[PDB]
């Protein structure tokens, strides 16, 4: 019966989740991590990821 | 023994060191700082970088497993190499910084609200509400309207020598 | 400066984001894996040619 | 060592069985608990057809029966059912012979030896092992298993121990990515008489070793026991293949159960 309270509140924070879950995704740089990229690349090279 | 020191013996070591393309398996001295727990600091363990408080956990990490991460599989929980002992990784605190205060026109006192931080991590007339902590207002027992609604059913007003009460 | 204004209404206005940056690093590595023999090499009590 | 020699040689044939839900380990060293992760990794899909065989560790009886060369594939998941530690290790490789750099991973009365070298295997590796009637112990006194090893690239001995000489179950899975080769190993307590068990049970890392070399056939290694003159250890072997696992992490970390996606269409609901 509170379904649709439930899937509201299931709702927000699929979208939360995602949100948080798109910080591991690289986007086409080296790796999704920006320290590692700062620390293992010169800042020219870092620019570009 | 009684040659001059151009033909007396020298024994000589030479280290080379062989990088292939294949994982490594000699490594210098790492170098490991001491502990520190219940505090906002950058730490590395064991490549793994990251920044957080580092506090003793009751976690029942299992003897291979070297790190603990949740939904977000963001790092929650660590081990620490040299002593075998499970350390749980917080956020380091941080949150919005609002500014409760009354129209510049009726006065230039204003109080700060720090959302959803404890009353310990600010540098330094303080009250711990669920919405955060909050400098510059005096907490009042007496109950009024809502005038500038701070959150968690506490709103703050500009009242009586006049100063910003939180209720 | 938030406001963009010199007159600020009675109210409550999201300024900034408060951070409580570490105050120092910390490093821990495993200490021991194996200990290299470098003391069989030079404390060997004979060389060879 | 000196390889030692049999006129005659033989194999049994090879028999198949239905996987059922084996072969899951833990792909990370992470701690996850109380959740369900999606992981895609090389795994045994659930119910793959495994083919199994008997290792004979007693003659009675001039017959050598000597095991199969397998292909090595991605990864390899190696069940063992015996009493006594009858498998005792196995040899990895491309050409098996000194021309290729090879592995040989044995367990011993000792201590468990990894070599890496340039290996000329004997064409029956044998392990002898006598009763000391004196000391009513068994007492490993024969180790013919490659005639030559030289160039080597790889050793590592663990520390010495004492092997014992109502079935146990030993499920090894090897795997060789990017150059490192990974063992997990779990150890059951198993009352069947004959099969492979149906159940379900994660595999703790066992070792990874760099020891960076092409692997793609693989022989097993048993134990024969030497007497003066019947219940023969079984192995199953599977392949791993890329799949997508949905695994789910108990409140203490342990990998309860597992589902295979792609195994039919609730599962890929799931
Ligand atoms: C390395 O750390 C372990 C952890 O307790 C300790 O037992 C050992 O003595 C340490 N060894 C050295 C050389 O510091
Ligand atoms: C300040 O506010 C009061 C009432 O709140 C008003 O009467 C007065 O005109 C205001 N002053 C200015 C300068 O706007
Ligand atoms: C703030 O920290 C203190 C001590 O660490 C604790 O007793 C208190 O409950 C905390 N405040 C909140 C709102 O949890
Ligand atoms: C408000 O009342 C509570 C109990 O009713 C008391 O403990 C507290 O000290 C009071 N606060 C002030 C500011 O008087
Ligand atoms: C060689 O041995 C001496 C004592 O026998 C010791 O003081 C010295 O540190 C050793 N050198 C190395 C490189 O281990
Ligand atoms: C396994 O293979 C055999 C012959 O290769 C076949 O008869 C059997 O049906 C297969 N298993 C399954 C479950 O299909
Ligand atoms: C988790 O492990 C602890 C270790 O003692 C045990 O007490 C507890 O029962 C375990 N949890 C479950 C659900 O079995």
């Amino acid at each position: 019966a509170l379904g649709k309270l439930q899937d509201v509140v299931n709702q927000n924070a699929q979208a939360l989740n995602t949100l948080v879950k798109q910080l591991s995704s690289n986007f086409g740089a080296i790796s999704s991590v920006l320290n590692d990229i700062l620390s293992r690349l010169d800042p020219p090279e870092a620019e570009v990821q | 023994p009684t040659y001059g020191v151009g033909y007396q013996p020298y024994r000589v070591v030479v280290l080379s060191f062989e990088l292939l393309h294949a994982p490594a398996t000699v490594c210098g001295p790492k170098k490991s700082t001491n502990l520190v727990k219940n505090k906002c600091v950058n730490f590395n363990f064991n490549g793994l970088t990251g920044t957080g408080v580092l506090t003793e956990s009751n976690k029942k990490f299992l003897p291979f497993q070297q790190f603990g991460r949740d939904i977000a599989d963001t790092t929650d929980a660590v081990r620490d190499p040299q002593t075998l002992e499970i350390l749980d990784i917080t956020p380091c605190s941080f949150g919005g910084v609002s500014v409760i205060t009354p129209g510049t026109n009726t006065s230039n006192q204003v109080a700060v609200l720090y959302q959803g931080v404890n009353c310990t991590e600010v540098p330094v007339n303080v009250f711990q509400t669920r919405a955060g902590c909050l400098i510059g207002a005096e907490h009042v027992n007496n109950s009024y309207e809502c005038d500038i609604p701070i959150g968690a059913g506490i709103c703050a007003s500009y009242q009586t020598s006049q100063s910003i009460i939180a209720y | 400066c938030t406001l963009k204004s010199f007159t600020v209404e009675k109210g409550i206005y999201q300024t900034s984001n408060f951070r409580v940056q570490p105050t120092e690093s910390i490093v821990r590595f495993p200490n021991i894996t194996n200990l290299c023999p470098f003391g069989e090499v030079f404390n060997a009590t004979r060389f060879a040619s | 060592s000196q390889c030692v020699n049999f006129t005659t040689r033989t194999q049994l044939p090879p028999a198949y069985t239905n996987s059922f839900t084996r072969g899951v380990y833990y792909p990370d060293k992470v701690f996850r608990s109380s959740v369900l992760h999606s992981t895609q990794d090389l795994f045994l899909p659930f119910f793959s057809n495994v083919t199994w065989f008997h290792a004979i560790h007693v003659s009675g009886g001039t017959k050598r029966f000597a095991n199969p060369v397998l292909p090595f594939n991605d990864g390899v998941y190696f069940a063992s059912t015996e009493k006594s530690n009858i498998i005792r290790g196995w040899i990895f490789g491309t050409t098996l012979d000194s021309k290729t750099q090879s592995l040989l991973i044995v367990n011993n009365a000792t201590n468990v030896v990894i070599k890496v070298c340039e290996f000329q295997f004997c064409n029956d590796p044998f392990l002898g092992v006598y009763y000391h009637k004196n000391n009513k112990s068994w007492m490993e006194s024969e180790f013919r298993v490659y005639s030559s090893a030289n160039n080597c690239t790889f050793e590592y001995v663990s520390q010495p121990f004492l092997m014992d000489l109502f079935k146990n179950l030993r499920e090894f899975v090897f795997k060789n990515i990017d150059g490192y080769f990974k063992i997990y190993s779990k150890h059951t307590p198993i009352n069947l008489v004959r099969g492979l068990p149906q159940g379900f049970s994660a595999l703790e890392p066992l070792v990874d070793l760099p020891i960076g070399i092409n692997i793609t056939r693989f022989q097993t290694l048993h134990i024969s026991y030497l007497t003066p003159g019947a219940g023969a250890a079984a192995y199953y072997v599977g392949y791993l293949q890329p799949r997508t696992f949905l695994l789910k992490y108990n409140e203490n970390g342990t990998i309860t159960d597992a589902v295979d996606c792609a195994l039919d269409p609730l599962s890929e609901t799931k």
